[PDB]
């Protein structure tokens, strides 16, 4: 036995190289200890398992093995279950330990996924985990358990995890928990549905204990000190290690908590309020644009109406950021957070108006319409002057004119002129440009004229559609490209444009186009190029199906007319997509249907377009 | 301080005489390191009683009685509170009950500890506040300053029904419910209970006599 | 709210305050 088992280990520790991996010593050995694995103790069972394992040695061999020694490792445990209420199973009381049931959840648990032989025997040895948890006195341990069982994708019972806090509790005397196994244990407890709010309260305190022990152990050292007797990257850098040294944390996973706490509905004053002069004022120019957002949305939920934390994240955004590298969500955000009556104004409220007046007059729907609203609930405070309303005035007319606009091309919705039309009588605004009123005017004969249904009826929904999910994904929070898009996104953009022909997607790049100049991003534009391209080549679209495999749909025979295809040329010289314009293929696509049609403008727009393109 | 949201001024004052009567021994301090330990704990102590001071402002623009603000700033003063401008607070809102209010109901020891409490300049600033304190300390009410912060709260504010009922009270108030379930045509057994009722009324408590005048309309 | 976790605290306590917001008459009795 002893010999086997250091030959085994042995081999296993030297797979730990990948060309030592070979198939005929794997052969021989795996098979000889799978028979005889009935004369093997549990921890000797368990000394073989936690030794590295190779990729091919585990899918070869590897997952039986575990399969088999979990079966073997239930059976002894319930028979040491009922003597309590190869010999082994005679002495099953003594080798099934606390301490093997703990190893066993830590190897098998960053071993095992999504099975139902791994959930059946996850759920007996937390059960017997229950029965041997008091035990245990290393908090740690209870970590890593609930990180495998995160990583397993399996749920124990509610009244489990309530007891595990109740450890964590209990054993956070002896042994102090630190602040990041308390950040992964809450991450894990929030993904897993435990409701219970007692285990957050307690790790959240875990937390900021130890953050304000160490705050206070930098101020005792300076106050005994005391008693005894690119530079902007160089700040940014020693902020973030500072900041890291006090918190154990990133800056980000940090505002992660809070916007967790805030949405949980935590109060502000014991959770913002200790930590606003030490942590986030002193780290605010370091953070990273998601990390600002997230921070802004976890004031405005915590509902806080302190200006000693609010008036210098407005200094820092009109000082330090700039207009132009302000995200506008941002400031919309912060615009938001002081227009509540109960928040105190502060007396930089002209720097935020400025810098709304130039961030939205230097770029160029419903945003508008909030806007308009939060406009109103600033105009309602009385310690806001005339003057600086004024530039708001404008701001307002401007988009009353993008309304002008807007209406005109029937792209946005009535509901929202609507609400837009509603503002404005309430807001008792001085229409000096009258493009209110002409607005009004036109609304009066939309609703007259036409009606409603004739003026949804002037488009086409997919195209309508497609614009929209083109905005959302356009619009989509890069912070100015500090993240790239997701890939889920990606994929959804991809499915969406599969689905929709190709004049349809054209007809919204070229609505996109008119309405926004130079809003496009690259990345969009390449995804409709090669959306469009691979719709016009005749090879077929790559479609992900409900099974995830891909699958070469062909395209579909685009029936166009003769006006049909000369709104499509059209389109095509209008669009802003370059590399659609200059493709060879859609050109002659348009050449090959113009001879079927007959028609002779086309035909020789399209040969002047290929005698430039070669 | 978590657990604290719509408190009511009386309970509010309640939990700060709690803090005061806690208040840790003083002994001489090590001028090396624990002192600064003490400054250490001193500010935290602070940033808890800035919480207070915004409910207290609360409470100023709601609305509060002449008792509770006094306790509150005794309160405040004695834990330490050097702000300044919430003391100007006061000072103004005392000004503005200055004339509806008498001194035959508040308490003396109060008084004196809380116009010791405000600075000197404020009380020059506020002359009618001053005439009002010092009427207060010279004529009021005396041992309102010894009694338990239970009984301070029972005392100076009834119907709270916070603290667990004794025998007693607990008595009458089965008798008052038995009275409840009583027809209004059995006279003798109401007599008889009332006259139950009436022989433990000095141990009852004060308040509850609104529910047993009650049952007399009913 | 779940950081309430079906506690109503002073909003729902037993405090004069409470008691001082209805006419009733206190006529039943509790």
């Amino acid at each position: 036995l002893e010999e086997l088992v250091e030959a085994v280990t042995l081999y296993l520790r030297a797979t730990k190289n990948p060309r030592l991996v070979s198939a005929d010593e794997e052969h021989i050995f795996f098979p000889v200890l799978m028979e005889r694995l009935n004369e093997f103790h549990v921890s000797q069972l368990l000394d073989v398992v936690e030794c590295h394992w190779a990729r091919s040695t585990l899918v070869r061999y590897g997952t039986t093995f575990k399969d088999m020694v979990r079966d073997r490792i239930a059976l002894i445990a319930t028979a040491a279950a009922k003597s309590a209420s190869d010999l082994i199973i005679l002495r099953a009381a003594e080798e099934m330990s606390p301490e093997t049931v703990l190893r066993c959840i830590i190897v098998m648990g960053m071993s095992a996924g999504r099975r139902k032989r791994d959930l059946q025997f996850f759920q007996a040895m937390g059960m017997f985990l229950v029965h041997h948890i008091n035990h245990y006195k290393d908090p740690h341990e209870l970590v890593r358990v609930l990180t495998a069982f995160a990583r397993a994708k399996i749920v124990p019972p509610k009244r489990f995890l309530a007891l595990l806090g109740r450890r964590f509790a209990v054993l956070n005397k002896r042994k102090k928990l630190g602040s990041l196994p308390s950040y992964r244990a809450f991450v894990n407890l929030y993904k897993m549905g435990h409701d219970q709010m007692n285990t957050f309260r307690f790790l959240a305190d875990c937390i900021l204990e130890t953050i304000d022990s160490n705050i206070k152990a930098e101020k005792k050292r300076l106050r005994l000190a005391q008693l005894q007797s690119d530079p902007h990257l160089l700040q940014n850098l020693r902020a973030r290690e500072r900041f890291k040294r006090l918190t154990e944390l990133k800056p980000s996973m940090f505002t992660k908590l809070l916007l967790v706490l805030a949405r949980f509905g935590a109060p502000h004053q014991q959770y913002l309020r200790p930590t606003t002069v030490p942590l986030i004022l002193p780290t605010l120019r370091a953070f990273p644009p998601p990390s600002f957002t997230r921070l802004l949305r976890a004031m405005s939920l915590f509902r806080t109406t302190d200006l000693d934390l609010i008036e210098p994240v407005i200094d820092f955004m009109a000082d330090s950021l700039g207009p132009t590298n302000v995200v506008p969500a941002d400031v919309l955000q912060m615009v938001r957070l002081v227009a509540p009556p109960d928040v105190p104004v502060p007396r930089n409220l002209v720097k935020l108006i400025s810098l709304c007046e130039a961030v939205y007059s230097s770029s160029a729907p419903g945003d508008m319409c909030a806007v308009a609203v939060v406009l109103l609930k600033i105009q309602m405070k009385d310690d806001v002057p005339l003057e600086a309303l004024d530039p708001l005035t404008r701001l307002m007319e401007f988009f009353a004119e993008r309304m002008y606009l807007l209406m005109k091309l029937h792209i946005v919705s009535l509901t929202h002129v609507d609400v837009f039309t509603d503002l404005c009588r309430q807001q008792q605004h001085p229409d000096v440009s009258g493009h209110i009123e002409r607005l009004c005017a036109e609304r009066r004969r939309v609703n007259d004229a036409e009606g409603d249904d004739e003026y949804y009826s002037q488009l086409d929904i997919d195209v309508r559609e497609t614009l929209h999910r083109i905005l959302i994904v356009n619009d989509y929070n890069t912070y100015g490209q500090y993240r790239p898009t997701p890939g889920v996104l990606q994929v959804d953009f991809k499915q969406a444009l599969t689905e929709v022909s190709a004049f349809d997607v054209l007809e919204a790049a070229d609505l996109f186009a008119q309405a926004f100049s130079n809003a496009l991003k690259p990345a969009v534009e390449r995804h409709l190029s090669r959306s469009i391209i691979a719709k016009l080549d005749g090879g077929g679209e790559e479609v992900i199906t409900e099974g995830n495999s891909i699958v070469l749909r062909p395209p579909r025979e685009l029936l166009l007319t003769r006006e049909d295809l000369g709104k499509f040329v059209c389109l095509l010289q209008r669009t802003p997509l370059r590399r659609v314009r200059a493709s060879p293929v859609v050109w002659r696509f348009v050449e090959e249907k113009a001879k079927k049609l007959g028609m002779d403008d086309v035909l020789r727009v399209v040969e002047n377009k290929l005698a430039t393109a070669v | 301080a978590k657990t604290a949201s719509d408190i009511p001024m009386i309970q509010l004052c309640a939990a700060l005489k709690c803090f005061v009567r806690g208040l840790m021994q003083n002994v001489e301090t090590q001028s090396l390191d624990e002192q600064v330990e003490h400054e250490l704990e001193k500010e935290d102590m602070d940033a808890f009683l800035r919480f207070c001071v915004e409910n207290l402002r609360r409470g100023f623009a709601d609305g509060m009685e002449v008792k509770c603000v006094m306790a509150a700033t005794e309160s405040l003063y004695q834990l330490g509170y050097t702000s300044t401008e919430f003391y100007e607070q006061v000072a103004r809102y005392l000004g503005s009950k200055c004339s509806s209010a008498s001194a035959s109901v508040n308490s003396s020891e109060t008084a004196t500890a809380v116009c010791l409490a405000l600075g000197e300049d404020i009380l020059d600033r506020h002359p009618d506040v001053h005439t009002f304190l010092l009427e207060v300390e010279k004529s009021g009410l005396k041992g309102e300053a010894s009694l338990s912060p239970t009984e301070w709260m029972n005392k100076n504010d009834p119907a709270n029904f916070i603290t667990p009922l004794t025998e007693i009270q607990q008595e009458g108030w089965n008798i008052i419910n038995r009275m409840v379930e009583t027809r209004a045509a059995d006279t003798e057994k109401l007599t008889a209970l009332a006259n139950e009722y009436v022989a433990i009324l000095k141990s009852t408590r004060v308040d509850d006599l609104k529910y047993f005048f009650g049952v007399f309309e009913e | 709210n779940p950081w309430n976790d079906g506690d109503a605290g002073w909003r729902g306590a037993a405090t004069g305050a409470r008691a001082n917001r209805g006419r009733g008459g206190f006529r039943r009795g509790r």
